[PDB]
């Protein structure tokens, strides 16, 4: 549930933004279309809208008076991310 | 559902798949001719993922075995595990082949038995309406497994385009070149088909087999009867998430998707430590999971002949560490805690890396529910040392005028030798370029 | 004073805090401070805490 | 972490290190073949600093033992402490050597077994990723320990440049010159390597051994079986801050850093009082720490043959006074209070001096937790009297035409005799210049 408003809104924004990466690739010969690169350009913003919002929670995980089981899990994926 | 058809082919590919099916009955609690134990459904929660689904609780193997040599199949029917195999799915009694030892033999025999080779192996395809893919359990050594195996990598690419292809192919031996001399020719012709006409491979070196076969196994005369023991366990080890009930990467398109960086970079390093039976007397004292993955990244269990001083400029990108059976999962995150402190895997400087660990319960059996098992599926960029070894043995042979007049009489009119040389160097250059 | 000895070890924690904050036994802190220096030479970031928790755990 | 590899070498260096490892099991509460006592972890808080770290709670010694003479190693395997040693780390059964008695033998044998001498001793180096250094537990007497030991002081200086080097080397005996006559030649050749190719030494005189061996030990015929008793205790005494849990100078690079004034001035005087077993019956009445360091600076426990009337123009610069076990630390500052009133150490007039005292708890054992022990590591500038003794015995031998034709047939073409003479006088002149 990790956090009530932001992280659950950050997490469902992750699964929405890669869901249009399904519907972009699913065209016939995707990466050679002008609409294949035109729909893409919005998604290259929204993917780093999600890693940078994941970056914003990690500063609340280091500057820490919130929750230990929140912090142990989200850093476990984060050294599995940044390493 | 998730049905895979194994394509056992060649002189060595048929024997490594014969004990692969023989390994599966001892862990499913079943007999090849009957069902005498009730441990098959209460202990094992899924059995119809490599076998054909049952008609009389007789789990038929979804296997086909073609070879030019009849010697490998005549050592099968006298064994009591051949009644599980069917004499109508592949061949009836007295099946034969060529004479025969050539790469151009099986490459030319594919289009003269083209009607029969695409008739009975397609009957098992429409048994399940959602086919997983095809694994070519073939060989690179000799001209039998390398000649005919290059043909099916082309015609099954377009007739079945939406299916996973990935092979457990064994590499030949490069110790001396007296009995066989055609080894640099038939290997590189299949190795081109393994990168562009095939998605992934699982490499299995032969010079690294006797490194392990004299390490802990203590033999004096190396025979062919030991080549099936290291190979059949890691085959069943690779499907423990797929056969036994797992959750994540429980399909064959689950495991291979999380390890391949790019096409033509798919050569996965394999490791497997526990092969000794006298370890059993000291695993009663709770031998933990904290010590079993410290030796996987340590180059001791590897089955790939690579350089020891070439790992400083090469970087791991994807490493798999599969624990099986008793795991004690309250310390499996504790084992992954100690990975970042050593940095035994060199990490790519351009992007992130990943150490993926997974578990699944083993068979209800006493040597399986007691001893910890570790299966490694690495991906390190020092694999070009084998490609530098094969290419240096390839261009040196063409300057000695070896098999240029003895090889182009049948079905070869143009020089396709540099077609294999540049595409091999394309693999070797894009590997070193991949870490920017 | 007997209920702490059976359950909590109260004044045993009086001795245990001396080994880390007062630095009584040096091998706990020297094998710490050896590994701990390649992280302290760089300025701290928001990525600082996550490897400091198990540079402790490889030291203990 | 803090792993040190001991380099036991020579006829005398192997025997003084054999009982050094035998001393360590009696104080760790462990057996060389098993673990029968639980006193190893509750009593001793650190054990993996000289031993190799455990695989089955079997603390392997991090030791290598090479010698040309097979007699020193054939008196080892029949003793029950040799099963703790491994027959694969150094040598297997039936190891040999030269003929052999020459300084030029082992100096020329280092580059013909150059491949094997840098192969198996480097396997213990990468066991820990932070290596402390190397201690050369070798000898100066004879041509076995002095011939080969001068070679490893050169090639380990650049292959391992960031490691501490410091040796516990024993000095030979200068009573008569009948059995050996090559003693001034092989000693000064190694003594040059001990100053510029080595950072620090720990001197151990032989003529000062029988001064103590007849002082309180009461023997009539001096044998070689007493040379291991004074040496093995002070070796384990020097690592009491390193083996047992201490706080300050708990590393080998901690102790040596606070005593060396400058390079080529590193010869440390050693002292150790308690060696008598009938003192035990009167230590029950709280024998204090106020009387044990009054006799350390008094020249009674010294192991260095020096002049008695040459201490007025020489000055102490660094003096170490190590108390062990029961210290009663409420009066250890009281013992250091009485040092300034006597001024038993002459202080350097150019700079400050230092009397460093430290403590660590001893083994949970009855002769160790009852009797006070004092280990001295002095540094006094009267050590040139030994260098004046060795040089006066060196130039007198070259005028008698002794071993100038019998020594330059093998691997010696130029006169390197004055290369050792001037560098020895450089040490002797910079010592007296050091107090301005």
């Amino acid at each position: 549930f990790i956090l009530l408003k932001p992280v659950f809104h950050c997490l469902n924004e992750i699964l929405e933004l890669c869901h249009s990466f399904c519907s972009l690739v699913s065209q016939n010969l995707g990466p050679l279309d002008e609409r294949g690169a035109g729909q893409l350009d919005i998604l290259v913003k929204g993917f780093s809208c999600q890693s940078s919002l994941l970056f914003r929670i990690l500063s609340s995980v280091r500057n820490h008076q919130i929750n230990p089981d929140l912090a142990q899990l989200l850093l476990r994926l984060d050294y599995n991310k940044y390493y | 559902p998730r049905e895979i058809i194994t394509l056992q082919l060649g002189q060595c590919g048929n024997q490594i798949g014969f004990e692969f099916w023989k390994q599966l009955c001892a862990e499913h609690g079943i007999s090849p001719e009957g069902i005498v134990e009730e441990f098959a459904t209460e202990g094992t929660d899924r059995k119809d993922v490599f076998f054909y689904q049952a008609d009389d609780e007789h789990y038929i193997p979804r296997a086909v075995l073609l070879d030019l040599e009849p010697r490998v199949i005549h050592s099968i029917l006298n064994s009591p595990y051949a009644n599980l195999y069917n004499p109508e799915n592949i061949y009836l009694s007295e099946h034969g082949g060529g004479a025969g030892n050539n790469w151009a033999s099986g490459f030319s025999q594919g289009e003269k038995i083209h009607e029969d080779i695409f008739d009975i192996i397609d009957r098992e395809a429409d048994g399940s309406d959602s086919l997983e893919g095809f694994v070519l359990c073939h060989s690179i050594a000799g001209g039998t497994g390398s000649g005919l195996g290059s043909y099916l990598l082309e015609r099954l690419n377009d007739r079945y385009p939406k299916k996973l292809v990935q092979t457990y192919s064994v590499f030949p031996n490069q110790d001396e070149m007296s009995h066989v001399v055609v080894q640099p020719y038939n290997s590189l012709l299949t190795l081109k088909r393994l990168t562009q006409n095939a998605d992934c491979v699982v490499v299995l070196d032969n010079t690294a087999l006797n490194r392990i076969a004299t390490d802990r196994l203590h033999i004096q005369n190396p025979s062919f009867s030991q080549i099936n023991q290291l190979v059949s366990t890691i085959m069943s080890a690779s499907t423990t998430t797929l056969r036994y009930p797992g959750y994540m990467n429980n399909d064959l398109i689950g495991l291979i998707a999380s390890l391949i960086p790019t096409p033509r970079l798919h050569f996965l390093m394999t490791g497997y430590t526990p092969l000794t039976t006298d370890q059993s007397v000291a695993s009663v004292r709770k031998t933990t999971v904290l010590d079993v993955m410290r030796r996987l990244l340590q180059p001791k269990n590897v089955m790939v002949s690579t350089g020891r001083d070439r790992q400083t400029n090469h970087c791991y990108i994807a490493i798999l560490n599969i624990i099986q059976g008793e795991v004690d999962p309250t310390q499996v995150h504790k084992s992954l805690q100690r990975i970042r402190e050593r940095k035994l895997a060199n990490f790519i400087p351009w992007g992130p890396a990943s150490i993926q660990v997974a578990l699944s319960r083993k068979s209800p059996y006493l040597p399986s529910a007691h001893r910890v098992s570790g299966l490694m599926m690495a991906n390190h960029t020092n694999i070009s040392s084998l490609f530098e070894r094969t290419c240096r043995q390839y261009d040196k042979l063409r300057k000695r005028e070896a098999f240029l007049e003895q090889f182009r009489k049948e079905d070869i009119f143009k020089d396709n030798f540099d077609e294999l040389d540049n595409s091999r160097e394309i693999v070797q250059q894009l590997i070193d370029e991949y870490h920017a | 004073l007997d209920v702490l000895n059976k359950n909590y070890n109260l004044l045993e924690h009086m001795q245990a805090m001396r080994r880390y904050l007062l630095l009584g036994q040096g091998d706990f802190i020297r094998h710490l401070m050896d590994l701990l220096k390649p992280e302290l030479v760089r300025p701290a970031t928001t990525l600082y805490q996550h490897n400091l928790t198990g540079i402790l755990e490889t030291a203990v």
